[PDB]
């Protein structure tokens, strides 16, 4: 009960302080979580459906957006337009989209509309946006946004940071931790992927359930049933569920 | 050879200057973070003279906000770029409100032949040692020869 | 003078280089030096109520989310990445034994089978993976038979003559006689036991005809990608429609970007009632629509169960079934273009009000005729006839923010990521991608046209601006610490 | 000792169920090979003996050259061990080059009389190999590597799969 | 050399 | 202010040097290519987006000089005013290569 008070302390005066300032926005305090700005959200991924209205639109509301949240001036959003090369695959879009966003976030790179032959005149008046046509590789991407608008007036809006931001909210000990099991289990996965592009068993179906017919309801009432191995399996058993070492 | 293939409707019309402006200032500006351009190099002021061919007001405040961010403590990268885009940029803006000129500052190159050893001919191109800009070229032009 | 022997040796042999694919999780920085990068951060969020993605794949025009970067960002396939297309369009298997009598380890082509040198990969398909990936001509080979330049209707005619009889068995003569009333007569043929049925004057038939369709272009997933590539069972080929293999391989491969070789690590750490899927499609399940909706009008051999592959809520049970056995939550998006934004809404309230631990959030949908049609009908692709008397190739008429563009361009494919609290990636070791900070999904306003856009979203940045004499002292990171 | 007690428990059995049985026995069989027999479990990463594929590139390379190479007299097991290890050193050496056109330091297998020293320059070069685990591709090379026609059988086991008396007896 | 109209004197 | 008429600028020749030099200086042109292509637009895009000033236009136009029925529509499309199809421009300089 007190690391729940902890959590929320931390949730109150770290994440979501924003949440009951109508003086901060939803986009300004998601970004001033991490000390960021709104100067630092580097590239906007423009839905970008090579459509009169939508392009348009879709410029006008991130030129206003910006314009509202006080960006410098001189300090226009990279617009890219992935569907220029993917097309549109309208519920997968705003996953390529934000896919894209994540690679732009380790890379740095900001992708180019190559088909940009000639950008609208109507779109100089946004200056909060850029419009490239070529890749730029940059010294670094602080946050990207994603903006997906779909028929049926629902518009949305994905904020990405880059993870560098997460790992300075922890101490040493806790990074230095992470960072050897995630070598480890970049290891594990090398080996898996090289086995499976070479024997076709990227996907493994599962025919069985980690719990037994007579251990699924029993896993469904423990909030504490986990999981452990045996014979390269993983698979739940009798001596987990309701256990007493299991809430010391 | 006589058949007409002009349609009106294929022409493609290519206007977006100040967009190229602005994703050329910053190619650049990376180019030279990354040890791709100094300023000695004559193609940087080819394509500076594009950029300032191409200012508008809000191009300089696209340039200003780069420049005065540049963060000078990263390297001595960050200091060129900072040096050379403060110099662009009090370029571009005493030419704002100017009018836009074909400057072509290439290297000018003469014709060398030459027969190697093994008995291949080659044509190269070659910098040419008393004529290296445009303002010898026309002066040695005039010359004749 | 020195002969043939003394001078091979003058000539030096290179070193014939090879793909070296890597997983590369993201490179993870020193913590001395990712504490300059941000200031005294530490300790002040909550890991618990940070979403992180941890995983993510696609299954598109380009492949995975590998190829699509590379293609993306620079344009050519580098030569670790042309063998992932090579591999995944089914120009080369990775043949392991006796070929031809030799023993051999590595890369064959499949049309002919002959092993391939690894430059020899991009030296070979750097001409037929360009050209039957991405944005191209729909090839009928990848959609049923569905050529654009030939789309199939039937038209309604009245017969003025009646026709002459055919022989046809005792239920479907019966239900000929049934649908038509006295325009049709049956009559059993004592010598074998099954009627002839006569269409009579006034009687309707369904002559087929074909027009040719405007919309010849579309994003396909590359030719000659195949689910048994990737190890799906050849059971689930047949009962499944195609979006859910997608749907499957972009989410086996997005759990393994997390790092996730098995999916049920998940539970060594978290319950199983906390590992949900709010994923979802827009229109998905359309193959199976088509068979329910058009498919059984013809009286054509069906799946039975072909109703419950249509639903868009079935491809994630698909997921759970295979692949997660999880009791998670389970939520469905259906937001047309923009679902797969809102599934991260979703999946990010799903965690953040504590339901979840591990989400996996995305979206996908598939390209067919009838989709396609539709689309056009409401001038909402680009016509392909009109770009090609501009002079545009299939590469180069989706053309976002131009001057002249006229029409998006439909694709198919799936797109997924495993997102995930902070805290759970970093006890379970799995590759932080991301950070997501904020999701908003938001409607326009009164309108009379749905695919008509707005700017609902610009809600993200309402704030307000009308006392500045005090400055805000909550969005100072100092004064929040020190709290 | 072990040979006797390994094909009357393991080869024996039909071929059905000799994986299942190799599977089931693995540990004793591996720590058996180790301390017991002539040819040892090749696989041998930093902290424990390890399997094939969970090996980086240069400990692969070390665990040949410690294994077919003898260090006190200053000669290989065999010739034929030695280009063995010289075509896996090529494999390695074409993993870890992007496409450029570069010359090979092993430019003939005469340099590897004296392996240890040239293996440490090899691996100065490469210093990423040394990280990276061997790729399945490589992995299965190395089998096939281990099993060429007019070559000396390697002085190790290296899979314990159906081929496990091939690699033990001969 | 960077930092326009020049005069000329010396046609 | 100069409206220029550019022929035969294929890639690699005088006539696309003199683009890059008209197009710098702010001129509006149109440039014919005999080969319209991806290839040959993508070329002339990346010549704008280097070398196109503030105020330059560069309209790439296919256009046959052997045919007589292209000869007569282009300067039609160039002449013609926005609303019936053309450009509305009066020609400062011709340049035939």
């Amino acid at each position: 009960e007190s690391k729940r008070q902890v959590s929320d302390a931390k949730k109150q005066w770290g994440n979501s302080f924003y949440k009951s300032d109508p003086r901060i926005a939803p986009l300004r305090g998601a970004l001033a979580a991490f000390n960021l700005t709104i100067d630092d959200i580097g590239v906007a991924s423009f839905h970008g459906t090579s459509t009169v209205a939508n392009d348009k639109n879709e410029s006008a509301t991130i030129n206003n957006m910006m314009k509202h949240l006080g960006r410098s001036e001189g300090n226009p959003v990279f617009g890219v337009f992935q569907k220029y090369l993917t097309g549109h695959p309208k519920g997968a879009a705003g996953a390529w989209m934000l896919n894209g966003a994540i690679q732009i976030l380790e890379s740095g790179l900001v992708p180019g509309n190559r088909n940009a032959d000639n950008v609208d005149k109507l779109l100089e008046q946004y200056e909060y946006v850029l419009y490239p046509s070529r890749s730029i590789q940059t010294d670094g991407i602080k946050a990207v946004s994603v903006t997906s608008f779909g028929f049926g007036q629902k518009g949305a809006q994905a904020v990405v940071v880059h993870p560098d931001y997460l790992f300075a909210v922890l101490d040493r000990s806790t990074y230095e931790e992470y960072a050897t099991k995630v070598s480890a289990r970049n290891k594990k996965t090398y080996r898996y992927m090289h086995n499976a592009i070479t024997r076709n068993t990227m996907f493994v179906a599962k025919d069985k359930a980690p719990y037994s017919d007579e251990l699924e309801q029993p896993v469904y009432l423990d909030p504490l049933a986990r999981v452990e191995e045996n014979k390269k399996k993983l698979v739940f058993s009798d001596k987990t569920i309701q256990s007493s070492q299991s809430y010391v | 050879g006589i058949q007409p293939t002009f349609s009106a409707l294929k022409s493609r019309t290519y206007d977006s200057y100040w967009n190229w402006a602005r994703q050329d200032v910053l190619s650049m500006y990376f180019d030279i973070i990354f040890g791709k351009l100094t300023s000695v190099d004559r193609e940087t002021i080819n394509q500076c003279i594009q950029i300032m061919n191409r200012a508008n007001p809000t191009l300089i405040k696209f340039m200003q906000y780069h420049i005065d961010h540049c963060p000078e403590y990263k390297g001595e990268t960050y200091k060129l770029a900072k040096r050379l885009g403060q110099q662009l940029i009090d370029n571009c803006k005493q030419v704002l409100t100017e009018d836009p000129v074909y400057k072509d500052v290439s290297r000018i190159t003469g014709p060398k032949t030459k027969v190697s050893a093994k008995g291949n001919i080659e044509y190269e191109e070659t910098q040419k040692d008393s004529v290296r800009k445009f303002e010898q070229y026309v002066y040695e032009m005039a010359q004749g020869g | 003078v020195n002969g043939d022997n003394v001078d091979a040796n003058y000539s030096k042999v290179m070193v014939e280089p090879r793909a070296n694919m890597k997983f590369d999780f993201p490179t993870l920085k020193s913590y001395d030096e990712i504490k300059q990068i941000a200031p005294e951060l530490e300790g002040m969020l909550d890991l618990e109520n940070v979403v992180v993605v941890t995983g993510f794949a696609e299954v598109g025009p380009w492949g995975n989310s590998r190829t699509r970067w590379e293609m993306e960002a620079y344009g050519e396939f580098s030569l670790e990445g042309a063998i992932e297309m090579a591999w995944i369009m089914g120009f080369i298997k990775y043949h392991n034994g006796n070929l031809k009598g030799k023993p051999y380890s590595g890369w064959v082509d499949a049309k002919t089978q002959t092993p391939i040198d690894e430059k020899d990969i991009k030296s070979k398909y750097e001409e037929e993976i360009l050209e039957h990936s991405g944005i191209r001509l729909i090839e009928p080979e990848l959609f049923n038979g569905y050529d654009p330049k030939k789309k199939q209707m039937i038209q309604e005619v009245v017969v003025q003559h009646d026709l002459e009889p055919f022989e046809c068995s005792k239920e479907t003569a019966e239900q000929y006689k049934h649908e038509h009333g006295e325009k049709c007569e049956i009559f059993e043929i004592e010598e074998s036991g099954e009627y002839t049925v006569r269409i009579l004057k006034g009687a309707t038939l369904y002559v087929p005809k074909a027009l040719r369709f405007d919309r010849l272009v579309a994003g396909q997933i590359p030719t000659g990608w195949d689910a048994r590539t990737y190890g799906i069972p050849e059971d689930t080929i047949s009962q499944v429609d195609p979006i859910t293999l997608y749907v499957l391989v972009a989410t086996v491969e997005a759990l393994l970007s997390a790092g996730i070789t098995d999916p049920y690590e998940f539970y060594k750490y978290v319950h199983v009632s906390e590992v949900g899927n709010c994923s979802g499609s827009g229109m998905g399940g359309v193959s199976a629509l088509r068979g329910m909706f058009k498919d059984r009008y013809a009286d054509k051999p069906v799946q039975n169960d072909i109703l419950q592959e249509s639903f868009i809520n079935t491809m994630s049970a698909w997921v759970n079934m295979l692949l997660l056995s999880s009791s998670g939550p389970i939520k469905t998006p259906v937001g047309a273009c923009a679902t797969a934004v809102e599934s991260v809404d979703i999946g990010i309230e799903t965690i953040l009000s504590g339901k979840a631990k591990v989400v996996l959030v995305g979206g996908y949908d598939d390209f067919q005729e009838e989709g396609s049609y539709e689309f056009a009908n409401m001038n909402a692709t680009s016509n392909s006839i009109e770009e090609f008397k501009h002079g545009r190739t299939p590469k180069e008429m989706s053309r976002p923010t131009t001057t002249t563009r006229n029409g998006f361009m439909e694709a198919q494919g799936s797109g997924i990521q495993v997102i995930m609290t902070a805290d759970l990636a970093l006890k379970m070791g799995v590759p932080i991608h991301a950070v997501l900070a904020m999701t908003a999904t938001a409607t326009d306003k009164i309108g009379r046209s749905v695919p008509a856009p707005g700017k609902g979203i610009l809600t993200t940045a309402r704030e307000h601006h009308g006392n500045l004499k005090y400055p805000s002292p909550l969005l100072n990171i100092e004064y929040r610490k020190r709290q | 000792m072990f040979w006797k007690e390994l094909d009357d428990t393991i080869f024996n059995l039909p071929k059905n169920k000799l994986l299942d049985a190799l599977n089931k026995k693995r540990d004793h069989i591996i720590k058996k090979l180790n301390n017991d027999f002539q040819k040892p479990w090749f696989g041998k990463n930093a902290n424990g003996v390890c399997d094939l594929q969970e090996m980086t590139y240069k400990e692969v390379a070390n665990r040949l050259v410690e294994l077919m190479y003898v260090k006190k007299s200053h000669r290989w097991i065999d010739v034929s061990l030695r280009n063995m290890y010289g075509d896996f050193l090529r494999r390695v050496e074409e993993r870890f080059t992007s496409s450029a056109g570069t010359v090979s330091l092993l430019q003939n297998f005469n340099q590897l009389n004296e392996p240890e020293q040239f293996t440490a320059d090899f691996f100065e070069k490469f210093p990423q190999a040394g990280k990276q685990l061997i790729s399945e591709e490589d992995c299965d090379y190395f089998l096939m590597l281990a099993a060429r026609p007019g070559q000396k059988p390697v002085p190790f086991v290296p899979v314990l799969d159906e081929r496990f008396e091939f690699f033990f007896k001969k | 050399e960077i930092e326009d109209k020049t005069s000329i004197i010396q046609p | 202010d100069k409206y220029v008429l550019v022929t035969g600028a294929g890639a690699g020749s005088i006539g696309a040097e003199i683009l890059q030099g008209l197009i710098s200086g702010g001129a509006k042109v149109i440039v014919t290519t005999s080969r319209f292509s991806k290839k040959v637009t993508e070329y002339y895009q990346n010549m704008y987006a280097r070398y196109g000033a503030a105020g330059s236009t560069l309209i790439v136009v296919p256009f046959n000089q052997g045919s007589k029925q292209d000869v007569d529509a282009l300067v039609q499309y160039i002449y013609d005013e926005p609303k019936k199809g053309g450009l509305g421009w009066d020609l400062d300089a011709i340049i035939p290569f």
